[PDB]
Protein backbone atom coordinates (compact mmCIF):
# COMPACT_ATOMS: atom_id res chain seq x y z
CA UNK A 1 0.00 0.00 0.00
CA UNK A 2 2.46 2.46 0.97
CA UNK A 3 4.61 2.07 -2.50
CA UNK A 4 1.66 2.64 -4.79
CA UNK A 5 0.51 5.97 -6.17
CA UNK A 6 -3.14 6.52 -5.50
CA UNK A 7 -5.40 6.73 -8.42
CA UNK A 8 -7.66 9.78 -8.39
CA UNK A 9 -11.03 9.68 -8.79
CA UNK A 10 -12.10 11.19 -11.90
CA UNK A 11 -13.78 14.63 -11.90
CA UNK A 12 -16.69 15.53 -14.27
CA UNK A 13 -16.81 18.71 -16.25
CA UNK A 14 -19.78 20.52 -16.46
CA UNK A 15 -20.79 22.89 -19.41
CA UNK A 16 -22.28 25.70 -17.05
CA UNK A 17 -22.00 29.25 -15.92
CA UNK A 18 -21.50 31.24 -12.53
CA UNK A 19 -22.43 35.29 -12.66
CA UNK A 20 -21.12 37.36 -9.77
CA UNK A 21 -22.20 40.57 -9.99
CA UNK A 22 -21.16 43.20 -8.43
CA UNK A 23 -21.55 46.82 -10.66
CA UNK A 24 -19.53 48.68 -7.58
CA UNK A 25 -16.09 47.07 -9.24
CA UNK A 26 -14.67 48.96 -12.15
CA UNK A 27 -14.17 46.31 -14.49
CA UNK A 28 -15.61 42.50 -15.49
CA UNK A 29 -13.76 39.88 -15.64
CA UNK A 30 -14.78 36.94 -18.02
CA UNK A 31 -13.22 33.54 -18.14
CA UNK A 32 -14.89 31.10 -20.96
CA UNK A 33 -13.68 27.60 -21.13
CA UNK A 34 -13.86 23.99 -22.45
CA UNK A 35 -12.43 20.49 -21.23
CA UNK A 36 -9.01 19.79 -21.60
CA UNK A 37 -7.42 16.48 -22.51
CA UNK A 38 -5.05 16.15 -19.64
CA UNK A 39 -1.24 16.01 -19.46
CA UNK A 40 -0.67 12.98 -21.38
CA UNK A 41 -2.54 13.56 -24.30
CA UNK A 42 -0.52 14.77 -27.63
CA UNK A 43 -2.77 17.19 -28.45
CA UNK A 44 -1.87 19.28 -25.62
CA UNK A 45 1.16 20.46 -28.23
CA UNK A 46 -1.23 21.22 -30.59
CA UNK A 47 -3.63 23.34 -28.73
CA UNK A 48 -1.03 25.18 -27.17
CA UNK A 49 -0.52 26.19 -30.87
CA UNK A 50 -3.81 26.93 -31.07
CA UNK A 51 -3.39 29.25 -27.93
CA UNK A 52 -0.40 31.20 -29.54
CA UNK A 53 -2.62 32.24 -32.79
CA UNK A 54 -5.44 34.25 -30.90
CA UNK A 55 -2.05 34.94 -28.07
CA UNK A 56 -2.47 37.99 -25.24
CA UNK A 57 -2.86 41.06 -25.56
CA UNK A 58 -2.78 44.45 -22.78
CA UNK A 59 -2.98 47.83 -22.91
CA UNK A 60 0.87 47.81 -22.60
CA UNK A 61 1.32 46.36 -26.21
CA UNK A 62 3.31 48.52 -27.95
CA UNK A 63 2.95 46.72 -31.03
CA UNK A 64 -1.02 48.27 -30.87
CA UNK A 65 -3.71 48.06 -34.08
CA UNK A 66 -0.35 46.00 -36.00
CA UNK A 67 -0.18 43.11 -33.37
CA UNK A 68 -0.58 39.50 -35.64
CA UNK A 69 -3.33 38.45 -33.31
CA UNK A 70 -6.35 39.12 -34.71
CA UNK A 71 -8.47 39.38 -31.46
CA UNK A 72 -5.41 42.00 -29.98
CA UNK A 73 -6.17 43.79 -33.32
CA UNK A 74 -9.48 43.97 -32.82
CA UNK A 75 -9.06 44.54 -29.31
CA UNK A 76 -6.89 47.68 -30.17
CA UNK A 77 -9.10 49.12 -33.23
CA UNK A 78 -12.49 48.79 -31.12
CA UNK A 79 -11.12 49.39 -27.21
CA UNK A 80 -12.82 46.06 -26.84
CA UNK A 81 -10.70 45.24 -23.52
CA UNK A 82 -8.08 46.18 -20.85
CA UNK A 83 -6.75 42.58 -21.25
CA UNK A 84 -7.00 39.14 -22.50
CA UNK A 85 -5.26 35.89 -22.44
CA UNK A 86 -5.53 32.21 -23.76
CA UNK A 87 -4.90 29.31 -21.83
CA UNK A 88 -4.60 25.51 -21.84
CA UNK A 89 -4.23 24.45 -18.39
CA UNK A 90 -3.60 20.95 -17.82
CA UNK A 91 -4.31 18.44 -15.18
CA UNK A 92 -3.37 14.43 -14.80
CA UNK A 93 -6.79 13.49 -16.37
CA UNK A 94 -8.60 17.03 -17.40
CA UNK A 95 -7.84 20.22 -17.68
CA UNK A 96 -8.91 23.72 -19.04
CA UNK A 97 -8.58 25.03 -22.71
CA UNK A 98 -10.25 28.59 -22.70
CA UNK A 99 -10.05 32.26 -22.46
CA UNK A 100 -9.96 35.60 -19.89
CA UNK A 101 -10.50 38.95 -20.39
CA UNK A 102 -10.62 41.93 -18.65
CA UNK A 103 -12.78 44.97 -20.05
CA UNK A 104 -14.88 48.03 -18.98
CA UNK A 105 -19.19 46.95 -18.33
CA UNK A 106 -19.90 48.49 -22.05
CA UNK A 107 -17.59 46.53 -24.50
CA UNK A 108 -17.91 42.91 -22.66
CA UNK A 109 -20.53 42.01 -25.52
CA UNK A 110 -18.16 42.51 -27.94
CA UNK A 111 -15.11 41.30 -26.54
CA UNK A 112 -16.89 38.13 -25.85
CA UNK B 1 -62.24 47.69 18.15
CA UNK B 2 -58.90 45.63 16.17
CA UNK B 3 -61.38 45.60 13.47
CA UNK B 4 -59.27 47.76 10.85
CA UNK B 5 -55.94 45.84 11.94
CA UNK B 6 -58.34 42.63 10.86
CA UNK B 7 -58.71 43.87 7.29
CA UNK B 8 -55.51 44.86 7.02
CA UNK B 9 -54.00 42.30 7.95
CA UNK B 10 -56.46 39.80 5.84
CA UNK B 11 -55.65 42.40 2.59
CA UNK B 12 -52.55 41.92 3.23
CA UNK B 13 -52.52 37.98 3.26
CA UNK B 14 -54.85 38.04 0.18
CA UNK B 15 -53.07 39.91 -1.76
CA UNK B 16 -50.13 37.39 -1.64
CA UNK B 17 -46.85 39.39 -2.58
CA UNK B 18 -45.35 38.24 0.83
CA UNK B 19 -45.31 34.61 -0.83
CA UNK B 20 -42.76 35.67 -3.39
CA UNK B 21 -41.04 37.04 -0.31
CA UNK B 22 -41.42 41.09 -1.14
CA UNK B 23 -42.15 43.59 1.17
CA UNK B 24 -45.16 45.55 0.49
CA UNK B 25 -42.91 48.66 -0.81
CA UNK B 26 -41.42 46.37 -3.32
CA UNK B 27 -44.47 46.37 -4.90
CA UNK B 28 -44.79 49.98 -5.78
CA UNK B 29 -45.29 51.07 -9.13
CA UNK B 30 -42.27 53.45 -9.73
CA UNK B 31 -43.90 56.43 -10.44
CA UNK B 32 -41.76 59.94 -10.31
CA UNK B 33 -41.80 60.34 -6.16
CA UNK B 34 -41.09 57.01 -5.73
CA UNK B 35 -38.02 56.71 -8.36
CA UNK B 36 -36.87 60.04 -6.38
CA UNK B 37 -37.16 58.28 -2.75
CA UNK B 38 -35.60 55.03 -4.18
CA UNK B 39 -32.40 56.98 -4.85
CA UNK B 40 -32.37 58.25 -1.91
CA UNK B 41 -32.38 54.82 0.18
CA UNK B 42 -29.04 53.81 2.18
CA UNK B 43 -26.81 51.36 -0.07
CA UNK B 44 -28.04 48.22 2.00
CA UNK B 45 -31.64 48.84 2.11
CA UNK B 46 -31.06 49.23 -1.77
CA UNK B 47 -29.32 46.22 -2.53
CA UNK B 48 -31.70 44.02 -0.30
CA UNK B 49 -34.44 45.11 -2.01
CA UNK B 50 -33.45 44.54 -5.26
CA UNK B 51 -32.15 40.60 -4.59
CA UNK B 52 -35.62 40.51 -3.10
CA UNK B 53 -37.19 41.97 -6.60
CA UNK B 54 -34.92 40.15 -8.73
CA UNK B 55 -35.76 36.60 -6.68
CA UNK B 56 -39.63 37.49 -7.38
CA UNK B 57 -38.74 37.73 -10.86
CA UNK B 58 -37.35 34.54 -10.68
CA UNK B 59 -39.96 32.43 -9.31
CA UNK B 60 -42.45 33.91 -11.33
CA UNK B 61 -40.97 32.92 -14.45
CA UNK B 62 -40.50 29.47 -13.09
CA UNK B 63 -44.40 29.64 -11.98
CA UNK B 64 -43.16 28.92 -8.18
CA UNK B 65 -43.40 30.79 -4.93
CA UNK B 66 -41.64 30.39 -1.94
CA UNK B 67 -42.29 27.72 0.51
CA UNK B 68 -44.55 28.66 3.15
CA UNK B 69 -41.97 29.21 5.96
CA UNK B 70 -40.01 32.26 4.12
CA UNK B 71 -43.26 34.27 3.53
CA UNK B 72 -42.83 37.64 5.01
CA UNK B 73 -45.43 38.24 7.72
CA UNK B 74 -47.65 40.90 8.04
CA UNK B 75 -46.47 41.92 11.53
CA UNK B 76 -42.75 41.88 10.21
CA UNK B 77 -43.02 43.49 6.53
CA UNK B 78 -40.59 46.29 6.95
CA UNK B 79 -42.06 49.75 5.51
CA UNK B 80 -38.32 50.53 4.59
CA UNK B 81 -39.64 53.55 1.90
CA UNK B 82 -42.76 54.53 3.15
CA UNK B 83 -40.90 57.18 4.84
CA UNK B 84 -38.61 58.47 2.68
CA UNK B 85 -41.13 59.00 -0.36
CA UNK B 86 -43.34 60.52 2.01
CA UNK B 87 -40.88 63.45 2.39
CA UNK B 88 -40.08 63.46 -1.12
CA UNK B 89 -43.91 64.13 -1.81
CA UNK B 90 -43.93 66.84 1.32
CA UNK B 91 -40.74 68.57 -0.75
CA UNK B 92 -43.31 68.46 -4.37
CA UNK B 93 -46.16 69.64 -2.75
CA UNK B 94 -44.42 72.50 -1.15
CA UNK B 95 -42.52 73.72 -4.58
CA UNK B 96 -45.61 73.00 -6.40
CA UNK B 97 -47.49 75.14 -3.83
CA UNK B 98 -44.61 78.16 -3.88
CA UNK B 99 -44.66 78.23 -7.96
CA UNK B 100 -48.67 78.97 -7.72
CA UNK B 101 -48.13 82.09 -5.01
CA UNK C 1 -73.05 23.87 -52.02
CA UNK C 2 -69.61 22.43 -51.46
CA UNK C 3 -67.18 20.63 -53.80
CA UNK C 4 -64.18 20.67 -51.72
CA UNK C 5 -65.87 18.65 -48.82
CA UNK C 6 -63.96 15.98 -49.45
CA UNK C 7 -60.59 17.79 -50.03
CA UNK C 8 -61.09 19.75 -47.12
CA UNK C 9 -61.58 16.93 -44.49
CA UNK C 10 -58.63 15.29 -46.29
CA UNK C 11 -56.50 18.22 -45.45
CA UNK C 12 -57.86 18.46 -42.19
CA UNK C 13 -56.37 15.27 -41.24
CA UNK C 14 -53.50 16.52 -42.90
CA UNK C 15 -53.51 19.57 -40.53
CA UNK C 16 -53.88 17.44 -37.50
CA UNK C 17 -51.12 14.81 -37.59
CA UNK C 18 -48.82 17.92 -38.59
CA UNK C 19 -49.86 20.03 -35.95
CA UNK C 20 -49.71 17.36 -33.44
CA UNK C 21 -46.32 16.66 -34.47
CA UNK C 22 -44.90 20.05 -35.07
CA UNK C 23 -46.60 21.55 -31.53
CA UNK C 24 -45.15 18.59 -29.55
CA UNK C 25 -41.74 19.23 -31.00
CA UNK C 26 -41.64 22.98 -30.62
CA UNK C 27 -42.85 22.20 -26.82
CA UNK C 28 -39.71 20.27 -26.37
CA UNK C 29 -37.54 23.09 -27.94
CA UNK C 30 -39.24 26.05 -25.99
CA UNK C 31 -38.82 23.89 -23.03
CA UNK C 32 -34.89 22.80 -23.89
CA UNK C 33 -33.83 26.60 -24.30
CA UNK C 34 -35.55 27.77 -21.37
CA UNK C 35 -34.28 24.89 -18.80
CA UNK C 36 -31.32 27.36 -18.50
CA UNK C 37 -33.82 29.71 -16.73
CA UNK C 38 -36.12 27.34 -15.23
CA UNK C 39 -33.48 25.47 -13.22
CA UNK C 40 -30.97 28.52 -12.95
CA UNK C 41 -30.42 29.45 -8.83
CA UNK C 42 -29.35 32.32 -7.08
CA UNK C 43 -27.66 33.73 -4.10
CA UNK C 44 -27.64 36.98 -2.23
CA UNK C 45 -24.35 37.56 -0.56
CA UNK C 46 -23.85 40.72 0.97
CA UNK C 47 -20.11 41.69 2.32
CA UNK C 48 -22.18 41.73 5.59
CA UNK D 1 -25.41 4.16 -31.16
CA UNK D 2 -27.57 5.88 -33.61
CA UNK D 3 -27.74 9.02 -31.24
CA UNK D 4 -23.95 10.08 -31.26
CA UNK D 5 -24.12 8.72 -35.18
CA UNK D 6 -26.73 11.16 -36.14
CA UNK D 7 -24.54 14.00 -34.48
CA UNK D 8 -21.36 13.38 -35.79
CA UNK D 9 -22.72 12.68 -39.17
CA UNK D 10 -25.98 14.92 -39.72
CA UNK D 11 -26.02 17.67 -36.96
CA UNK D 12 -22.39 19.01 -36.05
CA UNK D 13 -21.77 20.68 -39.63
CA UNK D 14 -24.57 23.32 -39.95
CA UNK D 15 -23.83 22.19 -43.93
CA UNK D 16 -24.80 18.30 -43.19
CA UNK D 17 -27.73 19.21 -40.43
CA UNK D 18 -29.10 20.99 -43.72
CA UNK D 19 -28.47 18.56 -45.71
CA UNK D 20 -30.34 16.12 -43.25
CA UNK D 21 -33.58 18.69 -43.34
CA UNK D 22 -33.86 19.04 -47.20
CA UNK D 23 -33.61 15.59 -47.57
CA UNK D 24 -35.54 14.24 -44.45
CA UNK D 25 -38.12 17.10 -45.73
CA UNK D 26 -38.41 14.87 -49.20
CA UNK D 27 -38.29 11.49 -47.18
CA UNK D 28 -41.11 12.82 -45.26
CA UNK D 29 -43.54 14.02 -47.48
CA UNK D 30 -43.54 10.99 -49.99
CA UNK D 31 -44.56 8.84 -46.32
CA UNK D 32 -46.46 11.01 -44.96
CA UNK D 33 -48.63 11.78 -47.84
CA UNK D 34 -49.17 8.34 -48.63
CA UNK D 35 -49.95 7.12 -44.96
CA UNK D 36 -52.69 10.19 -44.90
CA UNK D 37 -54.54 9.31 -48.06
CA UNK D 38 -54.19 5.72 -47.04
CA UNK D 39 -56.11 6.45 -43.62
CA UNK D 40 -58.56 9.21 -45.17
CA UNK D 41 -59.87 6.55 -48.08
CA UNK D 42 -59.87 3.78 -45.43
CA UNK D 43 -62.03 5.43 -43.38
CA UNK D 44 -64.06 6.35 -46.60
CA UNK D 45 -64.41 2.18 -48.00
CA UNK D 46 -66.70 2.76 -51.22
CA UNK D 47 -68.11 6.33 -50.84
CA UNK D 48 -65.01 7.61 -53.07
CA UNK D 49 -65.24 7.97 -56.68
CA UNK D 50 -61.85 5.52 -56.67
CA UNK D 51 -64.32 3.13 -55.83
CA UNK D 52 -67.47 3.37 -57.63
CA UNK D 53 -65.60 4.21 -60.93
CA UNK D 54 -65.71 0.53 -62.16
CA UNK D 55 -69.35 0.51 -62.21
CA UNK D 56 -69.38 2.90 -65.01
CA UNK D 57 -65.88 3.01 -66.10
CA UNK D 58 -65.89 1.23 -69.38
CA UNK D 59 -68.69 -1.21 -68.10
CA UNK D 60 -72.16 0.37 -69.62
CA UNK D 61 -73.71 0.78 -72.99
C1 LIG E 1 -40.40 18.52 -50.27
C2 LIG E 1 -39.80 19.66 -49.44
C3 LIG E 1 -38.29 19.80 -49.69
C4 LIG E 1 -37.80 21.25 -49.91
C5 LIG E 1 -37.98 22.25 -48.74
C6 LIG E 1 -36.77 23.18 -48.50
C7 LIG E 1 -36.69 23.66 -47.04
C8 LIG E 1 -35.32 23.36 -46.37
C9 LIG E 1 -34.84 24.43 -45.36
C10 LIG E 1 -33.31 24.50 -45.15
C11 LIG E 1 -32.85 23.73 -43.89
C12 LIG E 1 -32.77 24.63 -42.64
C13 LIG E 1 -31.34 24.76 -42.09
C14 LIG E 1 -31.32 25.22 -40.63
C15 LIG E 1 -29.89 25.41 -40.09
C16 LIG E 1 -29.81 26.54 -39.03
C17 LIG E 1 -29.95 26.07 -37.53
O1 LIG E 1 -29.06 26.29 -36.68
O2 LIG E 1 -31.17 25.38 -37.24
C18 LIG E 1 -32.37 26.23 -37.04
C19 LIG E 1 -32.51 26.86 -35.60
C20 LIG E 1 -32.30 25.85 -34.40
O3 LIG E 1 -31.12 26.11 -33.54
P1 LIG E 1 -30.23 24.88 -32.92
O4 LIG E 1 -31.19 23.77 -32.26
O5 LIG E 1 -29.28 25.48 -31.76
O6 LIG E 1 -29.29 24.18 -34.12
C21 LIG E 1 -27.80 24.11 -34.13
C22 LIG E 1 -27.20 23.21 -35.24
N1 LIG E 1 -25.84 22.73 -34.89
O7 LIG E 1 -33.77 27.68 -35.45
C23 LIG E 1 -35.04 27.03 -35.28
O8 LIG E 1 -35.49 26.68 -34.18
C24 LIG E 1 -35.85 26.83 -36.61
C25 LIG E 1 -36.67 25.51 -36.70
C26 LIG E 1 -38.12 25.66 -36.17
C27 LIG E 1 -39.15 26.20 -37.18
C28 LIG E 1 -40.38 26.87 -36.54
C29 LIG E 1 -41.49 27.30 -37.53
C30 LIG E 1 -42.92 27.29 -36.96
C31 LIG E 1 -43.97 27.54 -38.03
C32 LIG E 1 -45.08 26.83 -38.27
C33 LIG E 1 -46.27 27.21 -39.15
C34 LIG E 1 -46.20 26.65 -40.58
C35 LIG E 1 -45.66 27.24 -41.67
C36 LIG E 1 -46.40 28.07 -42.72
C37 LIG E 1 -45.49 29.02 -43.56
C38 LIG E 1 -46.20 30.28 -44.13
C39 LIG E 1 -45.74 30.62 -45.57
C40 LIG E 1 -46.69 31.61 -46.26
C1 LIG F 1 -61.03 17.62 -56.57
O1 LIG F 1 -60.43 16.38 -56.13
C2 LIG F 1 -59.61 16.40 -55.00
O2 LIG F 1 -58.20 16.39 -55.43
C3 LIG F 1 -57.25 16.41 -54.30
C4 LIG F 1 -55.82 16.43 -54.88
O3 LIG F 1 -55.45 17.72 -55.36
C5 LIG F 1 -57.51 15.19 -53.34
O4 LIG F 1 -56.59 15.22 -52.23
C6 LIG F 1 -58.98 15.22 -52.84
O5 LIG F 1 -59.25 14.12 -51.98
C7 LIG F 1 -59.92 15.18 -54.05
O6 LIG F 1 -61.28 15.19 -53.61
C1 LIG G 1 -49.45 23.38 -38.93
C2 LIG G 1 -49.03 23.22 -40.37
C3 LIG G 1 -50.14 22.48 -41.09
C4 LIG G 1 -49.79 22.28 -42.56
C5 LIG G 1 -50.52 21.09 -43.18
C6 LIG G 1 -50.15 20.90 -44.64
C7 LIG G 1 -51.02 19.82 -45.26
C8 LIG G 1 -51.69 20.29 -46.55
O1 LIG G 1 -51.57 19.28 -47.59
C9 LIG G 1 -52.47 19.33 -48.68
O2 LIG G 1 -53.30 18.12 -48.66
C10 LIG G 1 -54.29 18.10 -49.75
C11 LIG G 1 -55.11 16.82 -49.61
O3 LIG G 1 -54.32 15.66 -49.86
C12 LIG G 1 -53.59 18.20 -51.14
O4 LIG G 1 -54.57 18.20 -52.19
C13 LIG G 1 -52.73 19.47 -51.20
O5 LIG G 1 -52.07 19.57 -52.45
C14 LIG G 1 -51.71 19.45 -50.06
O6 LIG G 1 -50.91 20.63 -50.13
Amino acid sequence: KEDAVPILPRCRFTGSEIRARDDALPVAHVALAVEGPGWADPDNVVLHVANAIIGRYDRTFGGGKHLSSRLAALAVEHKLCHSFQTFNTSYSDTGLFGFHFVADPLSIDDMM
Amino acid sequence: GRLMDRIRKWYYNAAGFNKYGLMRDDTLYEDDDVKEALKRLPEDLYNERMFRIKRALDLSLKHRILPKEQWVKYEEDKPYLEPYLKEVIRERLEREAWNKK
Amino acid sequence: AEPEHDQRKRMGLKMLLISALLTSLLYYMKRHKWSVLKSRKMAYRPPK
Amino acid sequence: ALLRQAYSALFRRTSTFALTVVLGAVLFERAFDQGADAIFEHLNEGKLWKHIKHKYEASEE
